[PDB]
């Protein structure tokens, strides 16, 4: 029976094959910079990953992918028009139509909401366009901080004629604005200057306990994204908690998590384009929602971009310092926080910001392997 | 909301109609099981090295 | 007012169950087992050290033969070991690298694993042509896969963070039966010896006894102070032990419908990560966050030994069906066999 002994030696070389394969897999894992994205809902996590694929990846764009990306955009256009109109009567005080003869259009949009399989017929695009150009509907959109509206509403409503067409091919700016709820995991792998990265976004809805936070106690860094233009809005679950306040509470829980005592955080202060747009308007003032912003003094180490309004410099640094107040309250130098001002839908803004985080991410990775 | 409060009420009713035995016997059966099987538990009663597969050479 | 009227009748039924449990609580398990001779100094040694994984290990599962075991690590690998010879039989690459649980079929024909991807992947260990890759993915859970254990080669139970459990028909991919009673994430489940019931621990600090066929929650047990991370049946099938973040282990009996005993030390603050009985059920082995395991005396509630060989969080352990050895998985990327 020395096939008894043969199968013992066959067991050993099958083992030898695995050990040499694992050794190659050891160096692919040690050169990979694992980056985790965190933040409240609709803050810009999934958009940041889309920027990495636009800048470094060549994936797949078959027929099923184009029909999935077009249908998602049309879903966003429908929710945007059906939310603004359905809230006109529910605002306090309510908003009326500028032209009362458009009432048959309002009656149509409300009857077609929550339908299972919407064919998106021609009349829909015409009603939504004729309603979006109503001055009263525009007045209800300016009060969209009093209800739940997706950020890409105005972007997609201004181009109904583009989206309605039969041969419409979405630009990549359209995909960056598109709002999709992420389910499960959303990863991407890419290489920049022979240094490979691995970004991953955890999907799902608002989780308060975060049991799965143990799975990222050894990541190279955490990218925390903040919708800093949301200082005047509520979150979707309770419609009673401030979006910026929940982002602060979530950041405090991540910064003080016992499984992340050594993981540093790269803070993305996202939505700088809308924060400037919202502050310069003066309709919603930050002090009305955070009274301590009235006392706030612009730092002298502040670096304003060219042509930046002093009103915008103080506002964006206040939101920055409300997070640094948390990161400097503990840490023991076991991990640090590096704030950045980002515009996630600005592809050139993300590339320049990501190139500034290289040398920080690279030696975060080197200290975890005790090399520094 | 309202439908969740009703399902809990009948769920609690199901768990209340359960017939229970006294701990004095439940602990006795649990104890009488360990002694009757302690002789064939390798970790409790160590077997000689001629029987342990992780010690033989 | 019917909504609030149902709320206070819910309080009554909870108070009724509380008096019914105290009525049959005529004595303690400690009093009955206060005279039994102790097990004495139990010192197990590290017989094998398995060195194949490239990152933290989250789960493992002994095979039915008490010789082959499969381990799960977050290096995107799922290794199958020959514990006798330390030889690796398979090294399965995974789609998602965020593994949480792994199972080994009682027939030894398939394995399963899952994690943050919300799917339970089945891997046929007996593919006819190529390498061992995925054969089935069970999707439908809206939460992370925390635990899963085979019943047959065509049936498997799962538990996920969506506070629900499910029973699967592997080929059709349909949910034969769901289990919907928990408030927090279900972290672990344990199948009864007769495979007719199973218990599940969740982050609502409560365990539930489920009927496999109907999907009923026959019994619910509380007493824990934090989330339950581990669970395991007593060998006879009429009791089970739990582990939780409050640094404690409890023992509940199904026929008595209450907690029998608590295993703890004032010198222990870190939570429990895994639990498993010995073959006779006299010993209760549990893995902790403080890098070590504790071999508890299930009858007397006093520690009998410590398995101290790991350098990071002990994430999983299990005892073989013949009760010959104990395996431990830890974040230090090693598996150690003990007896
Ligand atoms: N104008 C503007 N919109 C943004 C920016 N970042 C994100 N958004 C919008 O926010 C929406 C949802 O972002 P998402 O990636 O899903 O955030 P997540 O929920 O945390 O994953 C998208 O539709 C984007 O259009 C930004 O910098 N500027
Ligand atoms: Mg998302």
């Amino acid at each position: 029976t020395e096939d008894q002994r043969n199968e013992e030696k066959a067991q050993r070389e099958a083992n030898k094959k695995i050990e040499k394969q694992l050794q190659k897999d050891k160096q692919v894992y040690r050169a990979t910079h694992r980056l985790l994205l965190l933040g409240a809902g609709e803050s810009g996590k999934s958009t940041i990953v889309k920027q990495m694929r636009i800048l470094h990846v060549n994936g797949f764009n078959g027929d099923s992918e184009k029909a999935t990306k077009v249908q998602d955009i049309k879903n966003n256009l429908k929710e945007a028009i059906e939310t603004i109109v359905a809230a006109m009567s529910n605002l306090v005080p309510p908003v009326e139509l500028a032209n009362p003869e458009n009432q048959f259009r309002v009656d149509y949009i409300l009857s077609v909401m929550n339908v299972p399989d919407f064919d998106f017929p021609p009349e829909f695009y015409e009603h939504a366009k004729a309603l979006w150009e109503d001055e009263g509907v525009r007045a209800c959109y300016e009060r969209s901080n009093e209800y739940q509206l997706i950020d890409c509403a105005q972007y997609f409503l201004d181009k109904i004629d583009v989206i309605k067409q039969a041969d419409y091919v979405p630009s990549d700016q359209d995909l960056l604005r598109c709002r999709v709820l992420t389910s499960g995991i959303f990863e991407t792998k890419f290489q920049v200057d022979k240094v490979n990265f691995h970004m991953f976004d955890v999907g799902g809805q608002r989780d308060e306990r975060r049991k799965w936070i143990q799975c990222f106690n050894d990541v190279t860094a955490i990218i925390f994204v903040v919708a800093s233009s949301s200082y005047n809005m509520v979150i979707r679950e309770d419609n009673q908690t401030n979006r910026l306040q929940e982002a602060l509470n979530l950041f405090k829980s991540i910064w003080n998590n016992r499984w992340l005592r050594t993981i540093s955080v790269i803070l993305f202060l996202n939505k700088q384009d809308l924060l400037a747009e919202k502050v310069l308007a003066g309709k919603s003032k930050i002090e009305d929602y955070f009274p301590e912003f009235a006392r706030y003094t612009t730092p002298e180490d502040a670096t304003p971009e060219p042509g930046e309004d002093p009103r915008v410099t103080r506002a964006k640094y206040f939101i920055r310092d409300e997070f640094l107040r948390i990161s400097t309250a503990s840490g023991d130098g076991r991990h640090y926080c590096y704030p950045h001002f980002t515009c996630a839908v600005d592809t050139e803004n993300i590339r320049r910001v990501f190139n500034d985080c290289r040398d920080i991410i690279q030696r975060m990775h080197l200290r975890q392997y005790e090399l520094l | 909301s309202i439908a969740q409060a009703r399902k809990l009420v009948e769920q609690l009713k199901m768990e209340a109609n359960i017939d229970r035995i006294k701990v004095s016997k439940a602990a006795a059966d649990l104890m009488a099981y360990c002694e009757a099987h302690a002789k064939e538990d390798p970790l409790l009663t160590p077997v000689p090295a001629s029987e342990n597969p992780f010690r033989e050479k | 007012s019917e909504l609030d009227q149902l709320r206070q009748e819910a309080e009554q039924l909870k108070n009724q169950i509380r008096d019914a449990r105290k009525a049959c609580a005529d004595a303690t398990l400690s009093q009955i087992t206060n005279n039994i001779d102790p097990v004495g100094r139990i010192q197990m040694r590290t017989r094998r050290t398995l060195r194949g994984h490239l990152a933290k290990i989250y789960a493992m599962h002994w095979g039915t033969d008490s010789r082959l075991l499969v381990s799960a690590s977050q290096d995107g690998k799922l290794i199958i070991w020959d514990s006798y010879t330390t030889n690796k039989v398979h090294a399965i690459p995974l789609r998602s690298s965020w593994v949480m649980t792994c199972a080994y079929a009682p027939s030894g024909n398939y394995v399963a694993c899952g994690g943050l991807d919300n799917i339970c992947s089945i891997y046929n260990l007996k593919t006819r042509e190529g390498n061992v890759r995925v054969s089935r993915e069970l999707a439908g859970h809206t939460g992370y896969l925390s635990c899963c254990r085979f019943l047959d080669d065509n049936q498997i139970v799962t538990s996920s963070g969506d506070t629900t459990c499910a029973l699967w028909d592997i080929e059709t991919g349909q949910q034969t039966t769901t289990f919907t009673g928990h408030t927090g994430d279900v972290m672990s489940l344990s199948l009864a010896p007769d495979t007719r019931l199973f218990v599940s621990g969740a982050c609502d600090a409560s365990a539930k006894l489920w009927d496999v066929r109907e999907g009923m929650c026959r019994q619910t047990f509380t007493g824990h102070e934090s989330d339950i991370n581990a669970i395991c049946f007593f060998p006879n099938g009429n009791a089970f032990a739990t582990g939780s973040d409050d640094a404690t282990c409890r023992l509940f009996d199904l026929r008595a419908d209450q907690e029998l005993m608590t295993y703890s030390h004032d010198n222990i603050i870190c939570g429990i990560t895994s639990v498993s009985f010995s073959k006779s059920g006299r010993l209760l082995l549990a893995g902790y966050d403080d890098f070590n395991c504790n071999v508890w005396d299930a009858l007397k509630a006093d520690r009998a030994g410590v398995l101290a060989g790991h350098d990071n969080r002990v994430s999983c352990l299990g005892v073989t069906d013949d009760g010959m050895a104990v395996a431990t998985g830890s974040w230090d990327s090693f598996l150690k066999i003990w007896n």
